[PDB]
């Protein structure tokens, strides 16, 4: 299980499920038919968001990693 | 760790200020210390003396003599006294019947 | 008065007001903040006879997001984190006063650490026998929630039939107020009334009737540990509590038409060290996973500009009586002892 | 003592050293040079060079402390100072325009003056004359009456007559009553003054 | 040629405790468990209690090797405080000196 | 309060390092402590106490 893993893996995780469901409600609000899992993950923004969660869970948590994680969530949620 | 976080009790922070306030140069130096051993109040005193000694290189000779006359460059020799075999404490005696 | 700003309307504050105190009126203080304000800030309001709050960047940054917030997308979680005594609680109040003026629905949990400790009457629930109720703690909140949102309690109406008992039930199409009044009068169905309030507000918000603000201070309690114990002296988990189980549903971003603003707090926390202030440490793995994705907002200590205006608000109210306080050398000691920390500075100035 | 007799007590006064050499008198100037040769003790933790240092409020804190718990003794003192401060602000906003000029809001000025209103002038000392002890009136020294004022205030508050009142609320209430020359601590001074003036016939038993 | 009879009794005690050490160990092992049946453990409770009393190690006393003193004995030197000090006060015990601090 | 993977892994480590494999309580682990040490009476400080 996940409690046994000694190293966090983003794939098939709560973070990937939460951000994936969040991005599907955003498409329905915009009335768009772009509802493909592979396409969403491919985007660069997701790559930066999954690099920040894997650094907070594994590496030491500092104020520099909470600000890098914040910028990656402001691009996915269009929070300019 | 920031000193206010490391030292919650105000008294400890007052000891840190003392050297700089005396030489009227607060907010002019950056200090990076590492204290080990002792307790809350023993660590501040040890830092005060270290900062004071290292702050004598950035002050005039006359100011260093004032620090000495203020008791900021002297090592307090007061340490715990041992207990004696026939007494309750270092100097306290068992009740005289 | 260089420390006060004449603009007492929080929808027009900007970067040019940073460092200046604005005035929260008595009418808004009682209505908007019955239970929110810190306990030691109400002594200042009671002694100064005025609630003046500083405009800082944490709240200005967070007010700029709630103005450009799309009410069609799912609610966005905003988290305020910082070192102890840095103003995150007060910054949150700044946003509750911005949204209350704009006819938002304020769901304000002033301190969530109180629901997981020191509970004397911990009744077993009747709607679900695996959960515990907290009648004294849910009925204190309903009275304040009613005060803030008294107007909407009649416009908002329930869409289901909630059975309190065989004799007494609330029928579809009543005002929500009846639910609240039921929980304040009986002080035993209150815990169930709170659950109904959260469910109705969350569902109706999506429809578009009203904008909802979920203001939860001390949000790391929900996914931590408790000091409550069963009759057999066994530790109780936080999700067994019916009041704490229904409040986790509002934090999830499965609804639109509102924003979620929360604030961490180690003061009042359980089994957390004093110097722990980061989100993961306080929230934990369970808390971080639930909140994620969330926007963390840092609250820091007073900067040089903000520090001088705090001391000019205390000097303008004659609250620094010692004759060396106003001098340049007295402020250097306040700055050093406190390291520009609002609470340490405010605690050191209370006895000068 | 782990210090030798050579070691002299330190002078924390910060405005003394700053004194210009031009003001230094011939006697004072000599002293300053002499101190250079002398060894100086390390300043204790209690007293610093801060502008808020008050020797009377530090001594009153040390006289309440129990078992070396100075964080709690100091905490009670500051809470008391804040309680006196908050109670006078509540008596100042509700007062008339001409009553606000006679309301002191500085808790220190209240603490020092209240203790000065409790200092007795003469005391009773038991003297052995003719195989009997007589409580003859004796002039208390300046220190003794300053110490008794503090001891009585702490004894009255510690006295277990107030069932469940916190020390800050008790000490603050007694300090405001002695500021207006009221209360038991002042009454305790009068009772010692009424017994020293009734037994003035035995004011010759003493020798010193 | 031991100091006294009290010492001589302990010598026998220690000799009889060395002969039955293994037998007692094997029988206690059965008793010190929750695995074996009570019927078997009850039979082992009677077998270890039928052995001579002097085989029991709780009867062994650490006396001095010179004066057979039961109390005031130092285990590292097997000597009484009186005999230890005598040799220590004369500088016969390597490393032993009087403490001052 | 252990996962099946962790519990079984612990059993595997107990077989390589020669520990107890079966689930045994604290009363029954004294048998391991009675046979893993030398008894007091067979120690050379006990039976060679006196000259
Ligand atoms: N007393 C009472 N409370 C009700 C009633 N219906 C709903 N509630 C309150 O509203 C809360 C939410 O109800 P519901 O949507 O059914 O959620 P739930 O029953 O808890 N199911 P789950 O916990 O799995 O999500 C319930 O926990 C209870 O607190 C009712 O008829 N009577
Ligand atoms: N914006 C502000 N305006 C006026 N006073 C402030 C402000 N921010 C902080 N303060 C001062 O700092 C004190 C503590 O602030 P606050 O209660 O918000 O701290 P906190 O971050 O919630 O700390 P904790 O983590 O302990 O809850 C307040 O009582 C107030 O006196
Ligand atoms: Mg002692
Ligand atoms: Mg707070
Ligand atoms: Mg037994």
């Amino acid at each position: 299980t996940e409690a046994d893993m000694e190293e966090y893996i983003w794939e098939n995780s709560s973070s990937e499920r939460n951000i994936l469901e969040t991005l599907l409600q955003m498409k329905a609000a915009e009335k768009n038919m772009e509802i493909n899992k592979e396409e969403l993950l491919g985007t660069k923004e997701i790559e930066e968001y999954k690099k920040s969660v894997v650094s907070l869970k594994n590496e030491e948590e500092n104020e520099n990693s909470i600000s890098q994680y914040k910028e990656s969530v402001k691009r996915l949620l269009n929070v300019t | 760790i920031d000193y206010q976080l490391y030292f919650p009790i105000t008294q400890d922070r007052e000891q840190l200020m003392f050297p700089f306030h005396f030489v009227d140069r607060l907010g002019k130096h950056d200090v990076t210390c590492t204290v080990s051993g002792g307790g809350r109040s023993a660590q501040a005193g040890a830092i005060r003396l270290a900062m004071a000694k290292a702050l004598c290189s950035f002050v005039t000779e006359d100011e260093v003599e004032w620090m000495r006359q203020a008791g900021l460059l002297t090592t307090d020799p007061r340490v715990r006294e041992r207990k004696k075999p026939g007494q309750e404490g270092a100097r306290r005696k068992f009740t005289w019947k | 008065a260089i420390s006060r700003t004449n603009e007492n309307d929080p929808a027009k504050h900007g970067d040019q007001h940073e460092g200046q105190h604005y005035n929260i009126s008595p009418q808004d203080l009682e209505t908007v903040f019955p239970h929110g304000l810190p306990p030691r800030f109400v002594m200042q309001v009671k002694t100064f006879s005025e609630a003046c709050l500083m405009v800082r960047k944490p709240a200005l940054e967070l007010l700029h997001y709630l103005k450009n917030t799309s009410f069609a997308y799912p609610a966005i979680r905003y988290l305020l984190y910082g070192e102890k005594g840095t103003g995150k609680t007060l910054s949150l109040c700044h946003v509750i006063h911005f949204c209350a003026k704009q006819d938002w629905l304020i769901l304000h949990i002033p301190d969530a650490h109180l629901w997981v400790k020191n509970c004397r009457d911990l009744l077993q629930s009747s709607y679900n026998k695996q959960r515990f109720d907290q009648p004294l703690e849910a009925s204190t909140w309903l009275k304040n929630f009613k005060t803030t949102n008294e107007r909407f309690l009649n416009q908002i109406k329930v869409q289901e039939k909630y059975v309190w008992n065989k004799r007494e039930s609330t029928e579809k199409g009543s005002p929500l107020g009846e639910v609240v009044e039921q929980g304040i009068t009986r002080v035993r169905n209150a815990t169930d009334a709170v659950g109904i309030v959260l469910k109705e507000l969350k569902r109706q918000s999506s429809l578009g009737m009203f904008h909802l603000l979920v203001a939860v201070d001390g949000i790391n309690a929900l996914w931590g540990r408790t000091t409550l114990k069963r009759e057999d002296k066994s530790p109780i988990a936080p999700e067994e509590l019916a009041l704490v189980h229904n409040l986790r549903k509002m934090m999830k971003n499965d609804w639109h038409g509102g924003a979620i603003v929360s604030a961490l707090s180690q003061t009042g926390s359980l089994f957390k060290p004093r110097k722990a202030y980061l989100p993961q440490e306080l929230l934990g793995k369970e808390g971080f996973d639930a909140l994620d994705p969330f926007i963390p907002i840092l609250v820091s200590n007073y900067n040089p500009k903000e520090f001088e205006s705090c001391i000019q608000y205390y000097l303008e109210n004659n609250w620094l009586q010692h004759e060396k306080a106003p001098t340049e050398e007295g402020k250097k000691e306040l700055l050093f002892l406190s390291n520009a920390n609002p609470s340490l500075l405010e605690r050191h100035c209370a006895y000068l | 003592s782990r210090y030798s007799p050579e070691f002299k007590d330190p002078l924390i006064d910060k405005e003394y050293y700053r004194k210009p050499v031009e003001e230094l008198t011939e006697e004072e100037k000599y002293v300053r040079e002499l101190k250079k040769t002398q060894l100086i003790k390390a300043a204790p933790a209690g007293k610093t060079s801060s502008v808020f240092e008050d020797p009377v409020i530090s001594k009153f804190t040390n006289m309440m402390m129990i078992g070396g718990n100075k964080v709690l003794a100091r905490s009670l003192m500051i809470q008391t100072l804040e309680a006196v401060k908050r109670k006078q602000f509540e008596k100042y906003h509700a007062a008339s325009a001409e009553e606000q000029a006679t309301i002191e809001r500085n808790p220190y000025t209240i603490f020092h003056q209240a203790l000065k209103n409790c200092e007795p002038m003469i005391g009773l000392v038991p003297i052995l004359k003719g195989g009997r002890f007589y409580q003859v009136p004796v002039p208390l020294p300046d220190r003794r009456r300053r110490f008794l004022a503090m001891k009585w205030m702490i004894t009255e508050c510690r006295d277990k007559k107030h069932q469940r009142t916190l020390m800050p609320e008790k000490l603050s209430h007694k300090l405001l009553e002695a500021f207006h020359n009221q209360g038991p601590v002042i009454k305790r001074k009068h009772d010692l003054h009424k017994m020293a003036e009734a037994n003035r016939a035995l004011a010759h038993y003493r020798w010193w | 040629h031991y100091v006294d009879w009290r010492m001589w009794r302990d010598v026998k005690r220690r000799k009889m405790a060395y002969e039955y050490a293994d037998e007692r160990l094997r029988i206690n092992s059965l008793r010190k468990n929750t695995i074996l049946p009570k019927i078997l453990q009850d039979v082992a409770d009677e077998e270890i209690a039928a052995l001579p009393r002097d085989s029991c190690p709780v009867r062994i006393r650490n006396r001095c090797v010179m004066t057979s003193r039961p109390r005031g004995v130092k285990r590292r030197w097997r000597l009484s405080r009186i005999v230890f000090r005598h040799l220590a006060d004369h500088g016969q015990l390597s490393g032993i000196q009087r403490a001052t601090w | 309060s252990l996962s099946e993977y962790a519990f079984r892994m612990s059993r595997l480590s107990a077989r390589l390092f020669g520990e107890v494999t079966r689930p045994t309580n604290s009363k029954s682990m004294k048998v391991v402590k009675l046979f893993s040490e030398l008894p007091l009476a067979k120690k050379k400080e006990t039976y060679d106490w006196y000259p």
